[PDB]
């Protein structure tokens, strides 16, 4: 008992100190780090793109207007 | 900063990990108190040892 | 004087103030029919209600001067609004009496005082200095803290920030070094000491009032109130004007040190809320983010407010950078530390487990860094075992850090006995060298001898990394 | 000309621009602003500025010169502080005596005062000269005793007028040619596009290794002259020291140092440290200061600035490659090359590709990559050359992760990962041998078969002994010493040994800041030798507890081995060495009985 | 006045809006929806509408109100159900006799039918006003016995006709000022924008405690009145008890309740609980509301809304502060806020910097709180308030990672931490010790040292005595309590009576209830005679098992001093403690014999 | 919920509102939002739809002067089974609790499979009382989460420790939970049970523990219902 208590409190440990300890900060890492720079980098992208998209519109409406004018 | 598994960052990485860090989690509670019963019969089995 | 003769400051140049908004969006002013408008001009925004706010182009097209408003522009009028250019780029008017004067982000006074009775109108964001005409800092400063001396040593003129996060002591660690910064070997030219003062600037930026108030007071009860200029942004200030805040200490730094050759010892407080300021500007620009949203250009930008150190070739004096920078959660690897880090030549870390431990000041050995500490130690200043101990220390540091951690699993009684006395000397290392009077001066030789008392636990075999030649020196009462 | 239309940071869009073309030079503003070309709508030409922006007004003049960004290539480049745009800091800061870097200023690149001695070449009147054709020397340095005055490249003719001996500036007319019927002058110098990598005869492969002092990077992962370096880590690592540990000790005969975007404090400190340091590599002791030119752009300096310094700084190592000279190049950062090419395409409005980077990024390390391999020099006399790109990168948050990182690790050969948790115990170099690799490892065993025939197979040894002693300590911080078997305890404490007094360089004591080969040899051997006596000794029936004890003096003695004078020579060195082999060797014999 | 074009949801294209500010409130449609410009584009102002906009034409009218978003200050202002905009609830639901919010509504903030009785001040015809001078006391409640009146910030002149003693409405004009024959019209209110603070003379340093009369955070984390206070928002933690005991027994002479952004069935407890708070500091029993303002917005109250609440309720609390008036400010859930800041960034399209959340929320919520403290208020006569600020900050199941949490506390000097788990033990108020913190403590030490010289150097006592038992349950789970040394099980036993007499308060029995600052000192004195006594003793050879089995009347003596009434007299209950004192000394010594 | 607000607030009716599908009302939301060239917010779900969700659940409660009331049962389906989605995230923000329905539960043919482990109810104690169904209803309800929870530890040492090393609370827990799981949670589809009915299940169940260690139940009501 003694032989099968400490290695089952030095496997409870190492899940604790350890195991536990670094899944975390990779869990950590992965989801707030990777996921939103990726996620920020699409809305910089899109929105870059809907920028693009507008100002094309507006140069569009702008000449439409003047044509309306003259 | 602080030990890494050093993973490909996807959703489903980030799946995975977590589904092994609820594993893990319920792992070592469920090893603590198996060390709990195990400890328990030990000292029972020290005390008869003693007297 | 013929040198301070020429000025050409009397002639007078009449501003055209503009009515011609267009259109405002965020902190963005933008104007129409600008006559020749200069890229990075300042403005006086005269808006409705009579108040007057401070303005700066950023972007011009042709007719068009794309203006940032450092206080908001809320209750801007297109109507009403008038806009006078002033011609220039950002000035601030400096002297040598403007030591001991507090000022805002924008550099008004706010010590009830006078304004500042310019020597010259330094242009802000000064140019970057010649690498030909830098001098190497290997001169020490001894901090009187043992965890900055012995390791993580400073030489005057290094960039040199405290990294921490929000609750742990680096402004009571700032207020300690800036009380008792000293050069290991000072020049000793009199017994008066007056030119061995540092000359301390500091610039707060988005910190409290608790902490300016707390700073503030520091300086007085220390009497250098006399010899630092203040420099305060604080949380309710406008948040736009964080960018020039440092900018404005870093001139007048520029100021004492390269002109009237002064030992300054800048301190910039919560560098993150500068960044945070820089994050707002490009967000609401649109630029690129580079990571966690921060500008593709904040390593450029922090790197033009922090490269405005060392010191020159024909001139004695100095720019010693000590920002504090509040890491967001603890992260080496958040972009404000990672950045400065990069830019820094060191960076002392603050530790919060180590605080936790009530141990002061919680400076982390392992994370810190002085690159510049190689040349400021060895024979002929400090003493020769200096750079072989600091390794020594770190070594038996971290040994010590990896057998706590191989104990918090296999327990203590699995532990060789390496790692018992690597315990052991980190028990008494962080209690008994890290641990420090908020108040206590050590002297880098007192520090040494506290730091060979530590290592003489370990037989003198086991202490490889100290060379043999000085092991064989002062590992026997040295 | 042109006249500016908007300023938008580095960026500058002139109008009025209309015969202007892609990546030409242009003077812009009343301070003659140095930028290039790099779009055109109509009439208005976008311009990246290499100088610092701020005060420029719409309608003030941007002169087009019509010529790419050139460098000036000729004797007066080597001992010498330059910036991005190749003018000279020293000069700078004499002709204008502030401490400054004032923005427009125009100092000629190589000093047009100095009078060169000239030898003229093996060609004479008449004789057919072609591009790369040296026809002349010059007494540059001491240690550059021959700077050899090469035609420039895309020029070609028939010499009709060659200068004597004698001493000429570099303004003075040497060789004249006649191609059809156009007759050209040539001078000591000639600018060359820093874009357009200068021409060779063919690129040979390089199998020469670059010896650069590092114990571990000689042995587990060397380069080679004319191989390709990153030495990706976050700061603090050591790669900038790396770097200037190369750059003094390296066989290179020209360093050619870039301070992409780095803190100026490391250009004072190169520039107060070389004239200090020497090299017998000449045949006499000199100074390396006179073998290294650099390019300085400090992190403060202007954006697009930091773009020109590597190009101006590859050029300068292509030439000096033409000359048949093995030149390395030192980037102390590219990853801020990479962050200006991010920040100019911000400006630009360009769609990021990833981490805000532009998507020609890739496109742009590779090309610059390339200009890298041991070379044929163009023309005649036959003679060959190399540039080492030794380039280190900077990662942000440190992680390799970064597209930085990831592209310069399919171009570049060799892998010099920098551990953040070795470098903060002071365990420099502190390189990540788990991740490190180098490819040239198979390219130099003719080198090693030749000089050190063992030397693959202790590498290769000491490999598998660090990775099995990594497997091992994972295994063990999950459960504990127990259970070891005894061979396995010592696989850990030989490669504990290993990580502590060979991988480990000071690289400022005198014993140890650089490690010739021969002792990094030696080193190898005898750390190879104590672990494979330890494990016989204990195979064959003695125990590693009491064997550890017993024979702790050989230990002690493969640790002090790092502390071995690399001034004794390599014949006291390696006998010493093999009296401490032959010591080992009789105390493992006589422990064991 | 304007026009619309484009609407989209609540961003709504104006015309012909030249003379329009930014972030200047406006009136859009014939509904008169309220609603703030957003940008300025020549004659176009985008107008983010604060409701919704289903029915809205292309033409027709927008007036502008000339303000931006500002709340009216003045008497009404107590007893009054508020939203973000300040919208008066109840007058709303009379007005309207219905059950929902009428879009387009526009009841005045403080009620104009009522006639305040007006008493002038010292100020006279044709003195020099300036702002926040008093002119004038207004009989509001029976708690607040005088609303006075204040001048205005940022208006200044000569009195040239004040309104003499009487009885008035809001709108009938009180004073008249000239400043430079500009003539201006002050009557019994004023309106003051939210987002700039209210100026104030000198922000003086927080120094005196903010009494909750709860033991845990009198004692151990004490806030201060014009500190700061951050919370955990949780459901199950007894945080109702923290809101209860800050309105009904603090020191505050107001109370600014802001449920910003709260549940529908939430709100309905915080509104329906209040009107039955009573107190007993006014010498005559009184409810709460007479003293208190509420702010309450469910969470389908507009974006707008929920966003500008807790600008709002700082703007009441630092109009109340101005008059001399000690205000507590509390937050329902300031995570609630700042999702209403991450929709509006959305909306607007603003670039997020942590998962949605704008770059500027550090910056506004730093701003914010920064508006708290103690601060002698503008004008004369000379008089000092305080705001203190108690948020609770409720984010996504506990994960305290969120930035605003984060922010929060980093902003924040005074964290409670209340615990689920101690709620779930039934152990009101249910603070968790082991992260609970208060960095007040310093400041405090002037307060003590005038007041309770001792409670300082009992209340570190006190942290230890939790701590070391804290740290040493795990050592006994582990071990066994045999292992325990007989000061270890004092240590026990000490702390254990701590948690069930001392942070354990009953709240609503009438012994626990309230709790003063110096009965909490003689209690702490008490447990700390007990803790000192029994390591004298038992470190003079006295087994602690037999003292515990003798002393247990003592102890029960210390357990009842918790049921001392402290409606009793000062005097009394400190002979009372005394007696306790005196008597366990006594007893101690004769067990230890 | 117009009809909802209708009748419960102007023909004084109570009125349940079960809204099924949110999950597939948040995709329809997301691609309006993305048919007005908005940018999409967290996991492409636009970031306003806080203040939608908001509106839709907060259009219930009971008033005071209608006699009516307004209850909802939004139900969701979670995307790849987390919380952290946005939408569940969302609705825990606004709703008062939640019932789980749990894929572990439904494999074992148990109908409902909810889940009462995770499931809460915060205001559930205003729906409890003596005038309000029976006065043992809030404590039967925490003593059948306690051995509820007990059991499924038990369950978990059953495989670790063995079934006789458990403690006799727990061999009552494993036969608990089977009684509990596939009786009393177990309910047909068509098996309408007062809650009178299920009270007094829940009270069979309970009557297999002893007095000692049935804790969680007053002893008032412990005394007047445990003891027959
Ligand atoms: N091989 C080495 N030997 C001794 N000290 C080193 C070594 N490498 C780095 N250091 C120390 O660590 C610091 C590393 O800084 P640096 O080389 O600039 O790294 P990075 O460029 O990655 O920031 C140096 O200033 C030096 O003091």
């Amino acid at each position: 008992a003694f032989i099968i208590l400490d290695e089952v409190i030095k496997v409870t440990n190492r899940r604790v100190n350890a195991i536990e300890h670094v899944i975390i900060p990779r869990t950590e890492n992965t989801i707030a780090y990777i996921n939103s720079e990726l996620d920020e980098l699409d809305r910089e992208e899109f929105y870059r793109l809907k920028k693009v998209q507008e100002k094309k519109q507006n140069e569009t409406a702008k000449l439409d207007a003047e044509m309306k004018l003259k | 900063s602080g030990n890494r598994e050093q993973v490909f960052p996807t959703r489903m990485t980030l799946g995975l990990m977590k589904t092994k860090l609820k594993g893990a989690n319920q792992g070592y509670s469920l090893l603590k108190r198996k060390s709990e019963a195990l400890t328990k019969r030990f000292r029972d089995i020290t005390k008869r040892i003693d007297d | 004087i013929n040198k301070k003769a020429v000025e050409q400051g009397f002639n007078v140049k009449p501003r055209l103030n503009y009515n011609t908004v267009s259109g405002v969006n965020g902190p963005l002013v933008i104007l129409e029919k600008v006559k020749f408008p200069r890229y990075n001009e300042i403005v006086n925004l005269t808006l409705p209600d009579g108040t007057v706010r401070q303005g700066q182009v950023l972007e011009i097209r042709g007719d068009r001067a794309i203006v940032q408003v450092f206080e908001g522009t809320s209750g801007i009028d297109v109507k009403k609004t008038t806009v006078e250019f002033t011609g220039e780029s950002l000035r601030i008017p400096v002297s040598e009496d403007m030591l001991g004067r507090i000022f805002d982000g924008s550099g008004r006074p706010i010590d009830n005082g006078p304004k500042v009775f310019a020597e010259d109108y330094l242009d802000i964001n000064g140019s970057p200095i010649n690498p030909y005409a830098r001098i190497y800092p290997e001169e020490m400063i001894s901090t009187g803290v043992s965890a900055i001396d012995t390791m993580n040593s400073i030489a005057r003129g290094q960039k040199i920030p405290i990294f921490s996060a929000s609750g742990l002591p680096h402004n009571e660690i700032a207020a300690q070094i800036c009380r008792q910064a000293g050069l290991v070997r000072p020049t000793k030219d009199v017994h008066d000491g007056h030119e061995e003062n540092f000359s301390i600037v500091f610039a707060a930026m988005g910190v409290n009032l608790e902490t300016a108030r707390f700073f503030k007071q520091d300086f007085e009860e220390n009497g250098s109130l006399e010899r630092t200029s203040l420099f305060l942004n604080l949380a309710n200030d406008p948040t736009i004007e964080r960018i020039i805040t440092p900018r404005l200490a870093l001139t007048t730094a520029e100021y004492l040190a390269y002109q009237t050759e002064r030992h300054v010892l800048t301190i910039l407080t919560d560098m993150s809320s500068y960044a945070d300021a820089l994050r707002e500007v490009s967000a609401a620009r649109e630029e690129v983010p580079g990571r966690r949203g921060y500008p593709g250009y904040m390593y450029t930008d922090l790197s033009t407010i922090y490269e405005r150190a060392g010191r020159v070739e024909g001139r004695n004096g100095s720019i010693t950078q000590i920002p504090i920078l509040t890491m967001p959660n603890d992260d080496i690897t958040h972009p404000i530390p990672d950045l400065t880090g990069y830019i820094t030549e060191g960076q002392i870390f603050v530790d919060r487990q180590l605080h936790n431990k009530g141990i002061y000041p919680p400076i982390n050995v392992l994370p810190s860094l002085s690159r510049l500490m190689k040349s400021a130690i060895g024979e002929g200043m400090t003493r020769k075992d200096h750079g072989d101990v600091s390794n020594q220390l770190y070594a038996k540091y971290a040994i010590g850090k990896d057998a706590a951690a191989m104990k918090a699993v296999v327990g203590e009684e699995a532990l060789s006995i390496e790692d018992k006395l690597s315990l052991e000397f980190l028990e008494k290392f962080e209690k008994t060298f890290i641990t420090q009077g908020a108040y206590e001066d050590r002297t880098v030789f007192e520090s040494l001898d506290q730091a060979w008392s530590l290592l003489r636990i370990y037989p003198k075999e086991m202490l490889n990394r100290i060379s043999p030649k000085i092991l064989d020196e002062f590992y026997d009462r040295a | 000309y042109g006249a500016i239309y908007s300023v938008s940071g580095p960026v500058v869009i002139a109008e009025n621009m209309i015969g202007c073309a892609m990546y030409e030079l242009v003077k812009v503003g009343h301070d003659n602003l140095v930028g290039e070309v790099i779009r055109i709508d109509g009439d208005k030409a976008t311009i990246q500025v290499y100088e610092e922006t701020a005060g420029l007004t719409v309608g003030d003049p941007v002169l087009r010169t019509g010529k790419p960004l050139s460098v000036e290539l000729g004797p007066g480049l080597m001992e010498t502080i330059y910036d991005g745009i190749q003018r000279p800091l020293k000069a700078i800061k004499e002709e204008s005596q502030s401490i400054y870097i004032p923005r427009g200023i125009d100092t000629p690149a190589l000093d047009r005062t100095i009078k060169w001695q000239f030898t003229p070449g093996k060609f004479q009147v008449g004789d057919h000269i072609s591009g790369g054709d040296i026809y002349g020397s010059v007494f540059e340095n001491s240690l550059i005793s021959s700077h050899k005055i090469l035609l420039p490249p895309r020029s070609r003719g028939t010499i009709t007028w060659i200068a004597p001996a004698g001493e000429y500036t570099l303004d003075e007319k040497i060789l004249e040619v006649e191609f059809d019927g156009k007759k050209s002058d040539f001078t000591l110098y000639h600018t060359w596009p820093v874009r357009v990598p200068r021409p060779v005869t063919e690129k040979l492969s390089a199998d020469y290794p670059l010896l650069t002092g590092q114990r571990v990077l000689d042995a587990l992962f060397p380069c080679v002259q004319g191989g390709t370096t990153c030495i990706p880590g976050a700061f603090g690592c050591g790669k900038t020291v790396i770097s200037q540990s190369l750059s003094k000790y390296s066989n290179s005969d020209a360093i050619i140092y870039v301070g992409c975007g780095e803190r100026g404090n490391e250009m004072a400190e190169v520039l107060m440290e070389f004239p200090e340091l020497y090299t017998e590599m000449s045949g006499t002791k000199e100074p390396i200061m006179k073998r290294t030119t650099l390019v300085a752009n400090t992190s403060n300096m202007p954006v697009a600035a930091r773009e020109a310094s590597i190009y101006t700084g590859i050029t300068l190592a292509e030439y000096f490659r033409d000359q048949g000279k093995n030149v390395s190049m030192i980037a102390d950062s590219s990853s801020r090359w990479a962050e200006a090419l991010r920040e100019i395409s911000g400006r630009l409005g360009e769609m990021p590709a990833d981490q805000g980077f532009p998507a020609y990024l890739g496109a742009k390390l590779a090309s610059f990559y390339e200009r890298a391999g041991k070379a044929v020099a163009l023309g005649s006399p036959d003679r060959t050359g190399s540039v080492s790109i030794v380039a280190a990168v900077s990662p942000a948050g440190g992680d390799f992760s970064d597209p930085v990182t990831t592209a310069t690790l399919g171009i570049t050969q060799v892998f010099w990962g920098l551990d953040k948790k070795l470098a903060q115990r002071k365990h420099f170099p502190s390189i990540n041998t788990s991740v490190s690799y180098s490819k040239y490892t198979n390219v130099l065993n003719k080198f090693y078969d030749s000089n050190y025939p063992e030397f693959p197979v202790l590498r290769d040894r000491m490999k598998e002994i660090l990775s099995n002693a990594e497997e091992l300590e994972q295994v063990v911080q999950l459960v504990g010493k127990s259970a070891l078997s005894d061979s396995d305890k010592i696989t850990l404490d030989v490669a504990t040994l290993i990580k502590e007094d060979f991988l480990q360089q000071n690289g400022y004591s005198t014993y140890d800041a650089f490690c010739p080969i021969w002792k990094t040899f030696d080193m190898m051997r005898a750390f190879i030798s104590y672990h494979d006596e330890a494990q016989k000794a204990v195979a064959n029936g003695a125990n590693w507890s009491k064997l550890a004890d017993s024979t702790g003096d050989v230990k002690h003695a493969v640790s002090s081995s790092k502390f071995f004078e690399p001034s004794r020579g390599e014949k006291e060195v390696h006998g010493e060495f093999e009296k401490l082999l032959s010591t080992m060797q009789e105390r493992f014999a006589e422990s064991t009985d």
